[PDB]
């Protein structure tokens, strides 16, 4: 009985005699059987009779003979001349949808707080806000074109009266709950709930439409992405991140592993994208916790990050506010509203179909020390309405695996590259000077760069690809991969073919609909094709 | 300078730094499964792809069926799914030729496994769905609430714990003119061909209750019979799948007598799912099962007769809104057959209209094809018989094939003296697989000189075949407490750099993230250090008096020494010989208040957590109360011929006798004890 | 006491009745999986969303009089309403505690304490970079103990951990495995845990072998550190370094008094005959043995009987 | 010795870039690895180690310890009775502060033998 | 001090793989430049592993 053969031998006398297994169709699932065989048989028995008693004489040949030979698969060379560039669609300039706003912020440094101070955020805000002085009367310099700009001037006030009204408090509190006023319920949507009854009461009542089962529009290629992820790949005076140790390292390729993620981790420390990481990671957790902790209330949300200045001080930065709605979350697709508001130094007038979905204000005056002598420049907030999802806050929460991406990539490349050249490859990657890649384009041709401005470059392409997620990306991805195979080939005088070139193409095309990650990465694989054949 | 990565292809080679492509490193934020409008666009179009069959109505449920099997023979390059008997009995005939005692050996060790295979088998995996609740629960519960059912009824045989004993209580349940649902207490009837329906329908796709045993006999002998092939992928994974590709080319490129040419291709089949038919899979087992005992075929042949006939749940149903009353509501698919179609838009309404024919109770009636996923290593057998057919012997001409197949990718590889042999060995192949009912894809493969191919994302250049098949660890905290979380880590780590290619470099920044995170998240920093939490005391106060300060583990100020060499060491083992005495015997003290290779330490501790069935914890009760008897049940299985009230009863009086003999307590309790054991065996006679 | 009141009114309901009634043992095991199957509400977010709060560890009631409930700092360490404790009561007890002896765990996790003196004892040698193919084979990764089957290796386990829960084999045979003695001597008073004792046993005394696509050593210490020899186009090369004869006439009779427990079968007699309980609930009648009734050629003499 | 390395090097050079080999390059990296251990060597034969400051005066400096507590309770008695029985202010002043100064010294030297040991 | 000892060992390793397979590698050539390098490379590797273990010895 241990072993597990008590239960079929106990189960197998029949009086006696021995009974191995027993089991019958015998009813309702004879008749279900009955039908379930080819149309020129009625029974099962006369089916497995059949299928017992079976010898392959010619079957497979004689039913290839009398084939018509409309059906066949043939081969069509691949040539130097044969691909076209892809046709990216036209219409009305796309705009900016990002959750934060990238390249035109700027921060409210707390210069260098004590090494023992360890705080409620909304101190730090307040802290960071007490030391400018240049605050002027607001007013619009843009309008939204959809909604009421009124109300997000009295939003803005109202954040400022009671941002101001602490002190009127004998108990100092914790976090701050906004009074619900009317703006603020407008902006919130909190008014525009729509009423659910049964299906027997209106079935009488007219104008009744399906749903929003519209086509979605047609959108440009603009060049404000371009010059964003250009910046994107930029070095900074800070460090943006810090990693702990590990161990001492014996076997040596402890040491080629060591030296490899060393020379990794300097290359891309000072980067953008990393204080892009820091910022997503923060407000994510922060908006997460506050709609977690409170469901009722109309929250303040700051907005702050934290990093080393290159002397070796800590530094806190604020770059805004964001005002939670009502949030009572039952599963993972619920949408929680809000309002963010950011600071800014650049005129929207120069660019006013980038910004469709924003309200544009200016709040006042900042004094420049460069040079000698101080200058002053206006001072713009950005104020817009969004809600985005409780995965997505998940989603955003987890940034730090693009490092590991990247790292993984160029690993990935140095082992390759080591395979055929059987010796160790990571002295003549990193150190040599000599070495350009090319990763850039000009009127004049191509240019040339060194590893840290490619890894930097992978770091971002990585940190992009995280904050703009859609399945035209992953379908365009498939796409383009396999044509750049079928090129690859081709260039390696292998004798490529295709059966059919053109189904690829179209998948492309509709791969193609608004996304302007999409249209940009559409263009560099047509600058690429230009280029790889010429 | 404008900057953009693809030209970086200009100097290195694809294969290289091919990995840059994928966009993504875990699942994206969205879903585009969609409701009900996906699965009417399916069913439409697996009818559509079969309109010249044969069309039938069922006597025992009232559906109409269609048969394209023996269908006329295509004439276009559009997908067919008319398949032909022979062919497919042809094709086996000469697989079991080509490899004598394939085919015995499997039923064989098959026959073991149904004969041994308990109940408990069903208890895991995926979601199912409830034909009691009509909707989608646990496993475990699925069961409790079929056994439940199934016992109300008077069908009480599946208490000898066999599997096979279960199925023949479910035939012998579908065989019965009235079923009673009781729900905690209403009552409710079912009658034969309603409760026939519920027992044929799919999810939108996790399968019924009825239906995992019987497929699961067909999955285990077509993996026995799928590892026995060398041209299947699909069971191996990891190096083995490397060492199969270059057998494939070392066997294809002999280069004896060199004046022979050699095309590969790599190639994707279209409308794998809705092109099978369960016709053939019954014909292959059928011929698989050939000198066998009966009951064996019975069983093995089951499943395929269920699928043939099988009902397609639409789901949840529409929403509906009006822009000037602000309303809104949600209408079901229950009642969708007979709703006025002005309301819906265009593309709607032809679906509706398209698709009423084929309605009963909310559900679509589906025969011809595979619904998502199952009898995968089926159709992989199915397709590696055709590649088997590229032989000498059976071409019977000068250019010949071999290749290896996928679930649904697949890469082949032709010889000939010429480019004219080349093609028509193409052709060959290509007519060949439409005449079973397989279709390639043609905008989605290619042709080129042998020496670089792709299989399921593992990218093979003239000696290299790294693969990007799977995503990078999670390097975060599992969530059980301080002593289990870093060895979790660490075997993780391990495990991912032996079975994939996680390089070296790679590992070390994981560990640097994942002691980040565990340190952020138990709220050990080091001694030395200036962050301050509710902890920071004491740990300063541990630090300060602690002479070797190399001896302190991680969760208490302790520094970090796992590096590559030491991924396979518990860190007590690890810290031992560098750690005082006094804190050597106060963290292994077995006396502690607070008590994958662990040791038990004074940090595992447990955190506090916060119809059918009147109550769903029954079970677990009488199992929680077995161990406070018999202490062994927790570290093998307990043997045994009586029930358990005996071994209660006996033990109970023994320990009670024996502890009244050592006098470790009084009379007063011994008799109540007695009392109490008599009052319980006395209500067992009962 | 307790547990047999909690199992009398678990008679009082039927549906639980005949569950009890209608289940042998050997079904059990069935039984105890219908537990659930969902749990896994993002467990990482939870960990840190209990770990935020103050006295998220449960323990007994001696806390109470182990640790003050304030420190010289003047923070709580715990609260009453098991009771509820806070991490820093059990750095509290890391600082401050009770010390005991540590002399038995050596010889417990031995199995782990061999790997650190193989690896600090080793030595390296260089690096190579090619192309290379890996073959598979069975490969043990756990090398058991010679002169030892899988069948006697539980047997010894329970005879050393339950010494009271044993039945049937190991019971009527007249023998004694000679690992047993110095087993049971060396472990005569650890009071560890019995089931991480007999997990730990069953490691380091029972082998098992698997499947591993290895190019390199194939004896069990070279697969331990697999992760650290091979690559994808490196190889690092690496050494080491370094119970009487019973038997059952039936079921309990009423006659022959109160059944006795196997540790109590010490005292016997000189051939009386008396009720035991044996196994997970058997009650057999057993009497020791006049005889030897061994296993010798005798059994083989029965061929005289036959082919005259 | 260095005239065979750059020999050597050399002429394997010639010999491999000329006609490649897995093991040559192996060579070719061993080798230059073995040769910049030499010349690492041979930068640390000429420094050596400082033995001539390991041997300092040891041998009687261990062996005043006690001479040293010799004297320790016997001045701070002195001091104990000379304070009692002094009947100025300067002295008083003077001797507490000296009290402890002795104490804080005597505190001070025995912590730092007893950690030294 | 201790990390030399850890790196001596690693070094008698590299030395005794490389002199052998440098003598197999002499054994099937058929080329006189192969034979005068390989002639000069023992030469040179048994002086240096002789100045290593005396250096090795020196250094305890």
């Amino acid at each position: 009985a241990n072993r597990g053969l008590w239960d079929s031998f106990r189960q197998s006398e029949r009086g006696e005699e021995t009974i191995e297994e027993r089991f019958e169709i015998t009813g309702t699932m004879r008749r279900l059987a009955d039908q379930s065989l080819p149309p020129n048989f009625s029974c099962l028995e006369n089916f497995r009779a059949y299928v017992d008693g079976f010898e392959p004489n010619g079957y497979i040949e004689g039913k290839l003979s009398q084939m018509s030979k409309e059906v066949n698969a043939k081969i069509e060379p691949f040539l130097k001349t044969t691909p076209r560039p892809i046709r990216l669609p036209d219409g009305p300039p796309c705009f900016q949808r990002s959750k934060f706003l990238l390249m035109d912020a700027l921060k409210l440094s707390i210069e260098d707080p004590s090494h023992e101070g360890e705080g409620i955020p909304l101190y730090d805000a307040i802290k960071c806000m007490r030391t400018f002085f240049g605050w002027k009367e607001p007013y619009i310099v843009k309008p939204h074109e959809k909604g009421i700009n009124p109300n997000y001037l009295l939003s803005w006030k109202q954040v400022l009266a009671e941002l101001q009204d602490i002190e009127n408090e004998e108990k100092i509190p914790r976090t701050k709950n906004m009074k619900k006023t009317s703006q603020l319920k407008w902006a919130l949507g909190e008014n525009m709930a729509p009423e659910k009854v049964d299906f027997d009461n209106c079935r009488d009542v007219s104008d009744l439409k399906q749903y929003d089962s519209d086509e979605p529009e047609l959108r440009s290629l603009s060049s404000w992405i371009q010059n964003e992820f250009n910046k994107a790949c930029e070095l900074t005076d800070s460090t943006w991140i810090e990693l702990d140790e590990i161990g001492e390292d014996v076997a040596p390729i402890e040491y080629i592993a060591s030296m490899r993620r060393n020379y990794f981790t300097a290359e891309v420390s000072h980067c953008r994208a990393t204080e892009y990481i820091m910022k997503g990671v923060y407000i994510n957790t922060a908006l997460l916790n506050a709609s977690c902790a409170a469901m009722d209330d109309f929250q303040l949300i700051p907005m702050i990050s934290k990093c080393r200045t290159k002397e070796g001080r800590r530094k806190t930065n604020l770059y805004g506010f964001i005002i939670k709605g009502r949030s009572h979350l039952r599963n993972d697709t619920d949408v929680v509203n809000f309002v963010s508001m950011e600071f800014s130094l650049t005129d929207p007038r120069l660019e006013p179909h980038k910004w469709e979905k924003y309200c544009v204000l200016e709040i006042g005056d900042m004094l420049l020390r460069s040079a000698i002598g101080q200058m002053s420049r206006p001072m713009f907030l950005y104020v817009r309405t969004n809600g985005t999802s409780k995965i997505k806050m998940k989603w955003g929460m987890e940034m730090r695996r693009c490092l590991l991406q990247s790292l993984q990539q160029i690993e990935s490349m140095i082992e390759a590259e080591s395979s055929v050249k059987e010796k160790d490859m990571t002295k003549e990657f990193f150190e040599n000077k000599s070495e350009t890649w090319p990763i850039g384009e000009s009127p004049k041709g191509v240019e040339d760069g060194s590893i840290g401005k490619v890894c930097r470059t992978l770091l971002a392409k990585s940190v992009f690809n995280s904050l703009y997620a859609s399945p035209q990306l992953e379908g365009f991805s498939a796409e383009s991969r396999k044509l750049l195979l079928v090129v690859q080939a081709l260039r390696d005088n292998l004798e490529p073919g295709t059966f059919d070139l053109e189904g690829l193409y179209e998948a492309i095309e509709e791969c193609l609909i608004n996304d302007p990650w999409v249209l940009l990465n559409a263009s560099w694989f047509n600058s690429f094709l230009t280029h790889a054949l010429r | 300078m404008d900057v953009n990565p693809t030209l970086l292809f200009l100097k290195v080679p694809a294969q290289n730094a091919i990995s840059t492509t994928f966009p993504y490193t875990g699942d994206p934020p969205y879903s585009h499964g969609t409701g009900t409008g996906y699965t009417m666009d399916t069913v439409n179009r697996t009818h559509q792809y079969s309109e010249k069959g044969k069309w039938t109505t069922n006597t025992e449920t009232g559906a109409p069926q269609l048969n394209p099997i023996d269908g006329p023979l295509p004439e276009d390059n559009e997908p067919s799914g008319y398949a032909q008997t022979d062919c497919v009995l042809e094709a086996m005939a000469f697989l079991e030729e080509s490899h004598p005692g394939i085919f015995e050996n499997s039923c064989l060790e098959t026959m073991e496994v149904v004969q041994q295979t308990r109940v408990d088998r069903l208890t895991q995996g995926r979601q199912t769905y409830d034909w009691t609740l009509n909707r989608n629960q646990p496993a475990a519960t699925a069961l409790a609430n079929t056994i439940e059912v199934f016992r109300s009824n008077g069908l009480t045989a599946n208490e000898s714990g066999r599997l096979i004993d279960f199925l023949k209580d479910v035939m012998e349940s579908m065989d019965k003119e009235e079923m009673e649902i009781t729900t905690h207490k209403k009552k409710q009837r079912v009658n034969k061909r309603s409760y026939l329906i519920r027992a044929l329908t799919l999810n939108t796709a996790t399968p019924g209750m009825q239906i995992r045993g019987f497929v699961y006999f067909v999955e285990t002998l077509a993996r026995s019979i799928c590892e026995k092939l060398e041209q299947s992928g699909l069971p191996v994974g990891g190096n083995e799948k490397k060492a199969k590709l270059a057998n494939v080319v070392r066997k294809m490129m002999t280069n004896s007598q060199d004046t022979e040419l050699s095309f590969t291709i790599t190639g994707d089949n279209t409308k794998w799912n809705e092109n099978q038919n369960p016709r053939m899979f019954l014909a292959m087992i059928t011929y698989i099962t050939k000198n066998q005992p009966e009951w064996f075929r019975n069983v093995l042949s089951i499943a395929p007769i269920m699928f043939s006939n099988k009902m397609a749940r639409l789901g949840k149903g529409y929403m509906f809104e009006s822009k000037s009353m602000k309303l809104r509501t949600q209408i079901p698919a229950e009642m969708l057959a007979s709703i006025d179609l002005k309301y819906f838009n265009e593309s709607t309404r032809k679906k509706i209209e398209k698709i009423r024919p084929l309605l009963i109770d909310g559900t679509a009636s589906l025969s011809p094809g595979m619904m998502m996923g199952m009898f995968n290593m089926l159709s992989t057998v199915l397709g590696v018989s055709i590649l088997n057919l590229g032989q000498k012997r059976y071409t019977k001409t000068t250019y010949w094939w071999d290749g290896l197949q996928s679930s649904d990718d697949f890469a082949l590889i032709v010889n000939a003296p010429n480019h004219e042999g080349i093609q028509a060995g193409v052709d060959r192949f290509y007519r060949t697989c439409k005449l079973v009912g397989i279709n390639m894809s043609k905008k989605k493969s290619y042709i080129n000189r042998t020496g670089t191919f792709e299989f399921t994302s593992f990218f093979y250049r003239y000696g290299f075949v790294a693969n990007f098949s799977m995503e990078l660890p999670s390097f975060g905290v599992s969530g059980i407490n301080e002593s289990a979380d870093m060895s979790i880590g660490v075997t993780v780590i391990k495990n991912n750099m032996i079975n994939n290619d996680l390089g070296p470099a790679t590992a070390q920044m994981a560990l640097q993230l994942f002691i980040k995170d565990y340190r952020y998240t138990y709220r050990c920093h080091r001694g030395d250090t200036q962050i301050q939490t509710r902890r920071s005391f004491e740990l300063k106060k541990l630090w300060e008096q602690t002479r070797s300060k190399a001896g302190l583990l991680v969760s208490d100020g302790g520094p970090n020494l796992y590096n590559i060499r030491n991924l396979h060491i518990p860190e007590v083992c690890l810290k031992w010989e560098l750690m005082d005495e006094d804190y050597q015997g106060r963290l292994c003290n077995p006396l502690n208040p607070f008590v994958y290779d662990a040791v038990a330490t004074t940090h595992s501790w447990i955190p506090k957590r916060n119809g059918i069935l009147e109550d769903e914890q029954m079970y677990q009760k009488c199992c929680n109360l077995f161990e406070k008897f018999f202490p062994s049940s927790s570290y093998r299985r307990p043997v045994g011929i009586s029930s358990m009230v005996e071994a209660m009863v006996s033990r109970a009086r023994i320990d009670a006798r024996i502890d009244f003999e050592s006098g470790r307590i009084k009379k007063e309790e011994f008799a109540e004890i007695m009392k109490i054991c008599s009052t319980i065996e006395e209500l067992r006679r009962q | 006491m307790e547990r047999i009141k909690e199992l009398r009114n678990l008679m009082s309901q039927s549906r639980t009745r005949e569950i009890l009634t209608k289940t042998t043992v050997d079904h059990m095991a069935i039984i105890k999986k219908y537990t659930s199957g969902r749990q896994e509400k993002n467990p990482s977010l939870r960990m840190k969303w209990m770990m935020a709060m103050k006295y998220p560890i449960t323990a007994d009631k001696r806390i109470t009089e182990m640790v003050p409930e304030r420190n010289e700092q003047g923070q709580t360490l715990w609260s009453k309403m098991r009771v509820m404790v806070s991490p820093l009561a059990v750095t509290w007890w890391n600082r401050n505690g009770p010390m005991t002896s540590t002399v038995h765990y050596p010889k417990v996790y031995k199995t782990y304490f061999e790997k650190v003196e193989r690896l600090k004892h080793g030595t390296f040698g260089p690096v190579h970079f090619r192309n290379q193919v890996k073959i598979r084979r069975r490969v043990d990764i756990n090398p058991g103990h010679a002169d030892l089957s899988a069948k006697e290796a539980q047997d010894v386990i329970m005879e050393v951990v339950f010494p009271n829960e044993v039945g049937a084999r190991i019971l009527t045979s007249e023998s004694q495995l000679t690992i047993t003695k110095e087993k049971k001597e060396e472990l005569q008073d650890c009071k560890i845990s019995p089931l991480m004792v007999a997990y730990m046993l069953e490691r380091e005394l029972v082998r098992k072998t698997r499947f591993l696509p290895v190019a390199g050593g194939t004896s069990s210490v070279y697969i331990e550190v697999l992760h650290l020899t091979q690559g994808t186009c490196w190889e690092q090369m690496y050494t080491p370094g370094g119970r009487r004869g019973f038997l059952i006439l039936g079921k309990e009779d009423r006659r022959y008094g109160p059944a006795l427990s196997i540790n109590e079968l010490s005292n016997l007699a000189k051939g009386e005959k008396a009720n035991v309980l044996i196994g997970q609930g058997d009650v057999v009648l057993v009497m020791k043995r006049k005889r030897d009734s061994s296993i010798l050629t005798d059994s083989q003499t029965a061929t005289k009987r036959i082919r005259m | 010795t260095v005239s065979s390395f750059q020999d050597i090097l050399l002429r394997m050079s010639k010999m491999q870039l000329g006609s490649s080999s897995e093991d040559l390059n192996g060579m070719i990296t061993q080798f230059e690895s073995l040769k910049l251990y030499r010349d690492s060597l041979g930068e640390a034969v000429m420094r050596m180690g400082d033995l001539h400051s390991l041997q300092n005066r040891n041998g009687k400096w261990r062996e005043q310890l006690g001479q040293k507590f010799e004297e320790i309770r016997w001045l701070i008695e002195e001091v104990r009775h000379r304070l009692k029985t002094t009947e100025n202010s300067f002295e008083q002043i003077t001797f507490m502060q000296a009290l402890q100064l002795l104490f804080e010294v005597e505190q001070e030297i025995r912590t730092f033998s007893f950690q030294l040991i």
